[PDB]
């Protein structure tokens, strides 16, 4: 399962 | 044995017209189980692997969720590193990022990782313990300080420990057939007449997961590298892999060389001789 | 920032002529990503190949392999023919049997 909270640059 | 999960993206900006092409792929161990390319007509996050299709509609739809978010995000960075770099609007360029986590033998956590490349190279990756960052130059620096001060390592070391690992269990059980099933090398060598006084001899290790494997060659006894070609792993297609090594020996003196192969599929090193 | 692609040409199975196989070309080592892989019969495009999902490397350089069914014969000649930025011209690698 994915990570659910990526960061922008 | 040990095992893996991780993801891959890949984002490949298109100047002349519209948004970047977006592939994303998501691997147990050696075996891909999902996709995502914005090229595709689904524009879901499909499954790739057997054990993934009982995950009910709850599942895919987080997932295409998640997934269309690493997507936007992965289009906003390209547009933020083309200003941090002095870049025009005309070229193409690239991020790549890939993260999961590492269970050992006994399924506990062991390793976590996310790194991130713009261009092929490195921009910026979280340290083995999760708790800072490694920026190769001054734009990733400035990343560093905005990220420090957001705590995104924390989020994401929490993910990386938890979650992840909790997931990869998951799998590991529910594609236990083939998952915490090795598949050991079958192996031949074959003989060819180079000249009127030289052979070559090729080792084959084929059918084999997982991937990793190493061949080596001895001449009476001791390792060889002299006169001797060593392929790259390569997949078969069918999900297992393939690889040869090779060597020139004197014709006639074939009896004194040895092939070498270890692999986790093999509770000891197999050693091939030419018989014939 | 540019990295040529390595080729390996091959079968899945050990080759029997008259028995259906699968040739693989298999392109590893490049950057960027944008790349052109046909498999040709007799110097000719083979239409129906499929390939593999983008994916990287440590070093972030790419890999893909691209595929279609076939069934070999004595005399038929295949190869796998690339593009890619880092070349001039696109490079061809024939099909041999014991590699």
């Amino acid at each position: 399962s994915l990570y659910n909270t990526i960061a922008t640059l | 044995g040990s095992h893996s999960m991780r993801y891959f993206f890949t984002s490949v900006s298109r100047p002349g017209r519209g948004e970047p092409r977006f592939i994303a792929v998501g691997y147990v161990d050696d075996t891909q189980f999902v996709r995502f390319d914005s090229d595709a007509a689904s524009q879901r996050m499909e499954p790739r692997a057997p054990w993934i299709e009982q995950e009910g509609p709850e599942y895919w739809d987080g997932e295409t969720r998640k997934v269309k978010a690493h997507s936007q995000t992965h289009r906003v960075d390209l547009g933020t590193l083309r200003g941090y770099y002095n870049q025009s609007e005309a070229g193409s360029h690239t991020v790549q990022r890939m993260y999961g986590c590492d269970v050992g033998s006994d399924w506990r956590f062991l390793r976590g990782y996310h790194q991130y490349a713009y261009d092929g190279k490195d921009y910026i990756a979280l340290k083995e313990d999760l708790r800072s960052w490694t920026a190769a130059d001054m734009a990733a620096q400035t990343t560093k300080h905005k990220w420090e001060a957001a705590h995104v390592a924390e989020q994401l070391r929490a993910y990386l420990e938890g979650t992840c690992v909790e997931w990869l269990r998951r799998y590991l059980e529910n594609g236990k057939e083939t998952l915490q099933r090795t598949d050991a090398p079958k192996t031949h060598m074959t003989h060819h007449a180079v000249s009127d006084h030289e052979a070559t001899l090729r080792c084959w290790a084929l059918s084999f997961y997982p991937a990793e494997i190493t061949l080596t060659w001895q001449r009476d006894g001791e390792d060889q590298t002299q006169d001797t070609e060593l392929v790259e792993t390569r997949p078969a297609g069918d999900g297992t892999f393939q690889k040869w090594a090779a060597v020139v020996v004197p014709s006639g003196q074939e009896q004194r060389y040895t092939c070498h192969v270890q692999h986790e599929g093999l509770p000891k090193p197999l050693t091939l001789r030419w018989e014939p | 920032i540019q990295r040529t692609p390595k080729i390996q040409v091959y079968s899945r199975h050990p080759a029997e002529n008259g028995k259906s196989n699968f040739l693989n070309c298999y392109v590893s080592g490049f950057h960027p990503s944008d790349i052109e892989v046909d498999l040709l019969k007799n110097g000719e495009r083979i239409e129906k190949v499929e390939h593999s999902d983008l994916s990287f490397s440590k070093d972030w350089s790419f890999y893909l392999l691209y595929y279609t069914e076939f069934t070999p014969t004595e005399k038929d000649e295949y190869a796998c023919r690339v593009n890619h930025v880092t070349l001039s011209q696109p490079k061809i690698v024939k099909w041999d049997r014991d590699m």
